């Protein structure tokens, strides 16, 4: 009986600053209890300051890149080179997923840029379309474990101000560049230190008004 | 979003080829061109006030 | 689940449909009207599937109305319980069946007589002095071979249904919220708001 | 079934039992499993009896046309169109097909369909239930380029010890020599090669 | 399966001089929640027991291991200390190897002799999680690993444990529809326990 | 294919400084007979590709045909065919790719890991895996099936990162992969003791060494294991 | 879980893996797989935790038992009729997999043991999700008489193998060497390649950010 | 999930909560699950949230459409009925979606309709539809009257989500309050659950069941 | 599916059971009473399997009533209530199971206290101002979630009782043709005729 | 697995390849299947390796127990306790043994017990997942009274066939030969016996 769908594994990591968004991933690719690969990426540059990740089956998950980034350049041929405007990527990743609603892309996907209003964004999907606009978003193995932390460490859930009685939320803040790579670096190393699908490398891809850019950082081997 | 204005006012032209072969090859719609023309009028964000 | 009840009187036929409708744990309504008027002489009431029997009824109707505009004369009920049970007789063997059972209430303005039809998904089809659908003829079916004579006025018919449908409520295990009734007669389709 | 064919010194020998079985009942003890799908194109059958009249009969149908057209196809091109129709229709079918032929270039030739319409050619091939029980007598005793009574001789041992003891097999032993000379029928009775 | 019908969490972590234990109050049944006050978490003597999984087994087990102690107390003339009833809850677990209790306790406690935190976990049929920085349990168990190996660091001082262990609890708790609805977390030294409820999301 | 019948065990591979290796044993299993000892299962297209494959048997000699067909279409008016615009690995590799994910697509899969490896005009190594799912990805080394439990530890210990690439010789690198082979008929039940090895170089071009046997094998010690547990003689 | 055994011209190596994983985390990072049936008697185990663990400190009570009453050093040959006796009565359901070595007044002995019962000897094996990755370098290194240092090196490099290989492995290694003549030498985290690296921030809340609904003190 | 919609005498409420599930992993606790889809036209999601999302923002699109060739807005009656027949066309293939049709025309007045991927399509005064639509219902039914005042039903609706967000496993997040009237939808606000329920126990003097 | 309920008020515990029992198609009896009195301030209401329920509430009023004969003392609704889950809990996983799930009032003369207690089949039990077994307490938690307080009379418990039942019946998809109420307080058990 | 058991002239030889796998990785490859339940009778072991061994360590237990009470057992009554417990439960083992002996009257003897507990007395036997391939091969070389050289050729042969075509066989050849002159175990390993 041919199962048509596999999980390779992978983890990846959203973060939205006021003008820059991060997408991080790790590097591991594997089969049950087998590393197919310690360095094959899974964020990608798709143009227009549009960066990507399908997590998941990573057939499905190349195939689903793919087929956007093809839709990028036509939607360029179409509009004299126009700039797909985050949003509209977002809405144009919601069809293409549900295009398949009846044998899915099993993946999960994330998108991260800036809108319209040069603020950083990201996007976040199930894997037949139904997406929303978030400030933070983990998935695939480990999201399970770095969510909870994002949402304690990014927007301060469950802090209040000391000395009022826990009635006085910590105020949210956007954080910095450089406190949002400390915080993706951390995920990473306890999703690493926890769950077995992920460690070798950790790619992580920015996003400002003047383009992307690319960090990369080991993770353990084991 | 909103479709762009020369956009709209080129697929109105596409259908209008559909007496013959199609923009991307499809095959024939209709017996024979329109008798009407049309000034399409419109705004959007990249080039303004257009009128086609 | 579904009552539906016909008895078919001297000078009338008699529909009674329950008013409840319960997905789950959950009574959603209690005021739903189970029936679409096909002709001004004829009725239809309806159970099933979820969703068929909506889109089965107004089906039918449509229908119906179409050949009253193109012939400006109104189909005798033999001849639209028929058209009925073809369309059931076909779906059973198509690729999406309705599950949808029916009852239609029809008063023959050349004959002069009520007509009650029982027809089911399958696409059998009778004529009965009284009919149900689903449980309820299990409980209606006795009582009326029991209470039912052939020469009463429409006031027996709906005593008759008073008896019924207060069976139901007592040992039916659902709560079907009561009951709207619906008298077709030479005069055409009324409800009785009194019932 | 038992079959095989062997490739000699001047052409090939195909070999095979002669029950056909349908549960433990013999429904044919006399069955031809050497069919004809050129001159001197011709191949063993074993799996479903239907699955493999109907393709022999489809692939001397192809060759037919083929020779009218083209000419003379070669033994390799009858195991592609035998291939052809195993391979695309591999979830409905069962059949083992073996595909022997000669001709003045090559002498014999001998091509294996196994299930799945994989296509394998070989020096000399076995197949069929039977053929499993002489897999270790048939690599101790073939040789290349045996002479024809030689070949008979290897050929009667084997299907005589894969008849003995596979349940699927038995009957007669029948054989088709392919050669310049042309096309010889061969048979032997169980008195015979029982005793071997 | 039977250790997710209830839901809820457990998990323990070792300060320095302290040890702290913290659980959150729900027991529903499926997708209904039914008692906003189910504490997981017991103790015989100076030794802490939480657990997690079927309710039922959860007040068994307690019952089972107040039992076992107060014999071993009048017997031993002394109450157990945590090494030893970590041995005792395994083998007692085991001794259920093919019809277990449906179950993830977890051990904390300080010894009354050297004065060292002690921690443990038990998968269904007594396995020792033998680790002492963090030891976690239930329905959002990988939650808690995550919030653990994230916000923990190792001799925290009691006010600082209570922080770190609460957060762990609460922000695992609030991505997790079987957890949460309330919590309790204990804060034990040699001297002074302190039991406090937590503030959180009751959705 | 629904289900495989006759089967290739794994296919192995590494890179090294100056182009990449692959190897894969000469047997077509037959559930659990032996059936066929000199099936080819490397695949050289042109001068600078070599494509290994298990799985079906019959797949693999299905996408052979895929193959010859691409060399023979991409000479059509094409005067710079065995040169400028010969077929990259590169380009092999995306078209093998595009089929296997179609063919998983439509449910009806070609049965079969599949690695392509060579070299880019540029000169750089090229080598990647695709299998009957359409997943893919690259690695220094790289094994199907089998060879993915036991070749891949013993290769990465000579090319761990991408920095031992260029500090690995073809002597170093043929000596593992001929080690693993070794590995593999000791552990591999479908294995078998002859093999077929290429090595894709961007100097001296595609050399293909057919006929290999596992060779130095210990079989010594087997004389003193007697008994299961307590048994002396 | 990745474990070997090697023997060595005096006496046998046995070294495990420190990972154990309720499914895809890992519980432990640094958890204990050598377990002693006896002083000089050692097992290392895969499969199913509880069973594995049970099932040791069953035998080694009753080869504590047996070698009292008989006066006698316990034999590895005991352990292992005992084991497989029980796995076997149990028909696979206990789900033991263990490597057993050791040392005793008849020598040096290694073998290993399956759920079922079945028992295999040699010079060199592997067990656990991560064998296939330690066999292969066992397979490519192994030599007859080896030195206690040269074991140690071989069995250590086999569990790295699976360490770095297999995803139901990792962390550190540990080891047991039973010589001829000697105290059998427990070296745990003989092998510590796999430290975190230091975060990249302290986590410790200010005290006070965490509402509490009530407090009270609890009496023991 | 928990969806509600109710006429009374000032018009319409309608209420929804934000959580989203899979298993019982809470994989959002800030989806939207109204859509808007004219001014005076809403849609409520329950079920899948692909199906959901998907289908609504079609809807959309097919009243759009309707406004551009005939003039006028769409009906509530037609509106639902394009949705209701669209899921009919795809029964049986696994669709899952249980919504609310909610606005308001001159013709029909104010008016919800009950659509859900069975092909059921219910006219009616009062639906809760989701896995805590029983939650709702009974603080809902108990307090409902025909002649709340406005502030008094946007409180009662409010309150209805809040208490299935409460005893629901898979119900939380926020409270999302819209009022609807002869002029149209109008938005009451975001109110997260978090605060909202100390809130109203304090206020309230209810959810005993709880410790404070 | 049957209704059990439960709510615990100021002074007293008031317990609320169907009067229906249904087995295929027919309502056998609408005026069950799904109650034991264990002891003179405790009582026991239970919902479950055909059979099980009485067997396994029999069993445990004749242990009940042999401690109070034994002792000359009644237990504590604590006691009953811990010996009652206890059974539960060994028929679990005993060869056969009873599968019954019971509420528990009792009025506990001791502490001068009204308590109630939820315990299911398996021998999940917990102590609550309300309780519900079966598809009610989808409807009931929340309801009193809302409208219940902690310093309530008998007399408000009742009301509150009113307001459940009245929403069962509106939203409950079957008849489960009403409930009986009893109170139990410092005076023991009686029955609420006018209900 | 691949395991026989030949009389000859002056008494048996035991023989078997050295695989066991799971799945197919070959969890042991120098096993060794000859296993000893007295001092001339001996037997080889195919199907679960738990069941074999548990079965072989009963079956020396009563033989041991037998000697020091009613003196040296003979082959069939080894036979005999191994049928029965292999028959009594059938329903639970997966075990196909060779019992084979060597005694001063009968010289050697061989009886086979496959799987569901019947007992047969041969002048050889062949048995586990690679005999089938030899069935052919060893009926058509088989003597009686062959000399003991002869006999190991006849084994060596038939067992290096069996390991060439059984993915379940392979490893190194082993041997026990039981006669007046006692017991004397051999090895060959597969740079020999390849090559035959
Ligand atoms: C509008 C909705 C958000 C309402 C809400 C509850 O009703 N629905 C939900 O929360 C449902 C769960 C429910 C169907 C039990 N969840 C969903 O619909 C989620 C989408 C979120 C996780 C972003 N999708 C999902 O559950 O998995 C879809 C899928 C499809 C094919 C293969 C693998 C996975
Ligand atoms: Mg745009
Ligand atoms: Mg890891
Ligand atoms: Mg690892
Ligand atoms: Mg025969
Ligand atoms: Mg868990
Ligand atoms: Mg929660
Ligand atoms: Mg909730
Ligand atoms: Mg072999």
């Amino acid at each position: 009986q041919f199962n048509p769908y596999g999980d390779n594994g992978g983890t990846i990591l959203g973060i939205a600053g006021e003008d820059f968004a991060v997408l991080a991933g790790d590097t591991r690719n594997i089969t049950d209890y087998s590393i197919n690969s310690r360095y094959e990426p899974k964020v990608f540059d798709c143009g227009d300051n549009i960066v990507m990740s399908a997590n998941g089956f990573a057939a499905d998950g190349d195939a689903l890149v793919k087929r956007f980034k093809n839709s990028v350049k036509w939607y360029h041929f179409d509009h004299n080179d126009k700039k797909l405007s985050i949003n509209s990527a977002a809405r144009n990743i919601q069809h293409l997923l549900y295009g398949k609603r009846f044998f899915p892309y099993y993946v999960h996907t994330i998108i991260a840029g800036l809108d319209e209003d040069g603020k950083g964004a990201v996007y976040s999907f199930d894997p037949v379309g139904s997406y929303e606009r978030e400030q933070c978003r983990a998935g695939g193995a480990a999201a399970s474990l770095i969510m909870p932390f994002l949402d304690n460490q990014v927007n301060f859930k469950n802090q209040y101000e000391p000395g009022t009685n826990g009635k006085v939320k910590k105020p949210l803040k956007y954080l910095s560049v450089e406190e949002v790579i400390k915080l993706v670096r951390d995920s990473f190393t306890s999703a690493t230190e926890r769950h077995i699908q992920v460690g070798d490398g950790l790619e992580i891809l920015i996003v400002t008004k003047d383009g992307v850019r690319k960090e990369f950082y080991e993770l353990k081997r084991d | 979003e909103d479709i762009n204005v020369e956009s709209l006012t080129q697929s109105v032209c596409d259908l209008a080829l559909r007496f013959g072969e199609g923009a991307s090859g499809e095959e024939r719609l209709m017996s024979r061109p329109f008798g009407v023309a049309l000034l399409i009028a419109g705004h959007d964000a990249d080039d303004g006030y257009q009128l086609f | 689940m579904d009552i539906i009840l016909g008895i078919r009187v001297q000078d009338s036929v008699i529909l009674a449909s329950s008013k409840a409708v319960t997905r789950g744990i959950s009574v959603l309504k209690d005021s739903d009207d189970k029936t679409r008027q096909l002709s001004p002489h004829t009725l239809m009431s309806f159970a099933g599937e979820a969703g068929d029997t909506v889109q089965f009824a107004e089906y039918i109707q449509a229908n119906i109305q179409l050949y009253s505009i193109r012939e400006d004369y109104e189909l005798s009920p033999q001849a639209v319980s028929s058209f009925v049970r073809q369309e059931l007789a076909k779906s059973i063997r198509s690729r999406r069946p309705y599950q949808v059972n029916v009852l239609i209430g029809g008063y023959d303005k050349k004959k002069n007589k009520p007509e009650l039809y029982q027809i089911d998904y399958l696409g059998t089809k009778v004529e009965l002095p009284y009919g149900a659908h689903g449980y309820s003829g299990f409980y209606t079916f006795s009582l009326l071979d029991h209470h039912y004579r052939p020469d009463m006025t429409t006031e027996e018919g709906l005593d008759l249904l008073k008896l019924c449908v207060q069976e139901l409520e007592k040992r039916m295990p659902m709560d079907f919220k009561g009951v709207i009734v619906k008298i077709v007669d030479k005069d055409g389709i009324r409800q009785v708001d009194d019932f | 079934t038992s079959i095989m064919a062997v490739t000699f010194k001047d052409g090939v020998i195909l070999g095979a039992d002669s029950r056909t079985t349908t549960g433990a009942y013999i429904a044919n003890r006399v069955t031809d499993k050497l069919t004809r799908v050129h001159d001197k194109i011709w191949c063993c059958r074993s799996g479903s009896a239907a699955d493999t009249q109907a393709i022999a009969d489809i692939v001397q149908y192809h060759l037919e046309l083929y020779t009218s057209q083209y000419g003379t196809p070669s033994t390799e091109t009858a195991a592609s169109v035998f291939k052809e129709l195993c391979y695309e229709n591999k979830d409905n079918l069962t059949a083992g097909i073996i595909v022997a032929g000669y001709d003045d270039k090559n002498k014999g030739e001998v091509y294996t369909i196994p299930l799945g319409g994989s296509v394998h050619k070989l020096p000399y091939a076995i197949a069929g239930s039977g053929s499993t029980f002489i897999y270790g007598y048939c690599d101790k005793n073939f040789r290349e380029n045996m002479s024809k009574e030689e070949t008979v001789d290897f050929i009667k041992h084997s299907l005589s010890q894969a008849i003995k003891w596979d349940g699927s097999s038995g009957g007669v032993i029948r054989m088709v020599v392919l050669t310049a000379a042309g096309v010889e029928r061969l048979i032997f009775y169980p008195d015979e090669y029982e005793q071997l | 399966d039977p250790s997710s019908i209830n839901g809820g969490i457990v998990v323990a972590m070792t300060g320095k001089d302290c040890v702290a234990i913290a659980c959150d109050l729900r027991l529903g049944s499926q997708s209904l929640g039914v008692s906003n006050k189910f504490e997981k978490i017991f103790h015989y003597g100076h030794v802490f027991l939480g657990i997690t999984g079927l309710a039922t087994d959860v007040t068994t087990l307690n019952e089972m291991f107040r039992y076992k102690t107060n014999l071993y107390k009048l017997k031993e003339e002394r109450a157990i200390e945590p090494e030893t009833f970590t041995q005792l809850v395994s083998s007692s677990l085991y001794e259920r190897r093919f019809g277990p209790y449906f179950v993830g306790p977890v051990v904390a406690g300080i010894n009354s002799k050297s004065g060292k935190p002690f921690i443990a976990g038990f998968d269904l049929i007594g396995c020792i999680d033998e680790a002492k920085d963090f030891i976690v349990s239930g329905t959002a168990s990988d939650q808690l690993f995550g919030m653990c190996e994230s916000l923990y660091e190792p001799n925290l001082e009691p006010e600082d444990l209570f922080e770190t262990i609460s957060q762990a609890l609460l922000n695992a708790a609030d991505r997790d529809a079987l957890s949460g609805w309330g919590a309790v977390v204990y804060i034990i030294k040699k001297d002074e326990v302190v039991k406090r409820y937590l503030k959180m999301r009751q959705d | 294919t629904q289900q495989p019948i006759v089967t290739g065990t794994s296919v192995i591979s590494m890179k090294y400084d100056n182009g990449v290796i692959i190897a894969a044993d000469n047997l077509g299993s037959y559930g659990s007979l032996l059936r066929f000892n000199g099936v080819e299962r490397l695949i050289p297209v042109g001068d600078n590709t070599v494509v290994g494959i298990s799985g079906d048997i019959s797949d693999m000699q299905h996408i052979e045909r895929l193959l010859k067909d691409l060399v023979t279409e991409n000479a059509y008016d094409n005067p710079l065919a065995d040169a400028e615009e010969a077929l990259e690995p590169s380009y092999i590799f995306e078209y093998l790719a595009t089929v296997m994910y179609q063919r998983r697509s439509k449910m009806n899969p070609l049965w079969n890991a599949i690695i392509v490896a060579g070299v880019q005009s540029n000169g750089d190594q090229f080598l990647r895996y695709v299998n009957l799912l359409g997943v893919t990805y690259s690695s220094p080394t790289l094994a199907t099936g089998f060879g993915a439990h036991m070749a891949n530890p013993l290769l990465r210990k000579v090319v761990d990162r991408e920095s031992d690439i260029p500090k690995t010789t073809v002597q170093v690198a043929e000596e593992a992969i001929v080690n693993a082979m070794r590995v593999l008929y000791y552990r591999d039940a479908r294995s078998s003791r002859n093999f077929s090895l290429a090595i894709i170089d961007k100097n001296t071009g595609l050399t293909f060494k057919k006929n290999l046997q596992v060779e130095n094998m210990k079989w010594d010690f087997a004389k003193d294991i007697k008994g299961y547990g307590t048994q002396k003689i | 879980t990745t474990i070997v055994g090697v023997k060595f011209n005096n006496g046998v190596v046995i070294a495990a893996d420190t990972r154990s994983t309720q499914g895809p985390i890992v519980a432990d990072k640094n958890c204990a797989k050598l377990h002693r049936i006896s002083p000089k008697i050692w097992c290392a185990g895969a499969g199913t935790a509880a069973d594995t663990e049970a099932v040791t400190q069953l035998i080694g009570s009753n080869i504590e038992l047996h070698s009292l009453y008989t006066s006698r050093e316990p034999r590895v040959v005991s352990a292992l009729q005992m084991l497989k006796q029980h796995l076997f009565k149990y028909q696979g359901h206990i789900g033991a997999y263990l490597i057993v070595a050791g040392v005793d007044p008849t020598g040096s002995h290694l073998f290993s043991i399956h759920a079922h019962g079945s028992t295999d000897v040699g010079y060199y094996l592997s067990l656990g999700s991560g064998s296939l990755a330690a066999m292969a370098v066992l397979e490519s290194h192994w030599k007859q008489d080896l030195t206690k240092e040269e074991a140690i090196k071989l069995a250590s490099d086999a569990i790295q193998a699976g360490i770095w290989n297999d995803l139901g492995s990792g962390s550190n290694v540990d080891v047991c060497v039973m010589e001829i003549g000697k105290d059998a030498e427990y070296l745990r985290n003989y092998l510590t390649p796999n430290v975190r690296e230091e975060k990249q921030k302290s986590y410790k809340f200010p005290r006070g950010t965490t509402a509490v609904l009530k407090e009270s003190i609890v009496n023991i | 999930t928990t969806t509600l919609a109710f006429r009374f005498q000032g018009g319409i409420i309608v209420a929804v909560d934000s959580r989203a599930t899979a298993g019982n992993w809470v994989a959002s606790q800030t989806v939207k699950k109204v859509i808007e889809i004219n001014p005076f036209l809403l849609g409520t999601m329950a079920g899948g949230a692909a199906d959901c999302q998907f289908w609504e923002t079609w809807l959309g699109s097919q009243c759009r459409l309707h406004e551009l060739r005939e003039k006028e807005r769409i009906s509530v009656a037609a509106a639902s009925k394009i949705l209701s027949n669209l899921v009919y066309q795809y029964k049986g293939a696994g669709l899952s979606m249980g919504t609310m049709i909610c606005g308001y025309t001159r013709k029909e007045g104010p008016t919800i309709y009950y659509v859900d991927s069975d092909g059921t399509r219910l006219k009616g005064d009062i639906f809760c539809v989701g896995s805590g639509q029983t939650f709702a219902y009974g603080v809902l039914d108990s307090n409902y009257k025909w002649d709340l005042s406005v502030e008094d039903a946007l409180y009662l609706g409010k309150r209805s989500i809040l208490a299935a967000a409460h005893r629901d496993a898979y119900s939380g997040g926020s409270v999302n309050l819209y009022h609807v009237t002869e002029d149209g939808w109008i938005y009451h606000g975001n109110h997260d659950v978090g605060e909202l329920f100390w809130k109203v126990k304090e206020e309230e003097g209810s959810f005993n069941n709880v410790i404070g």
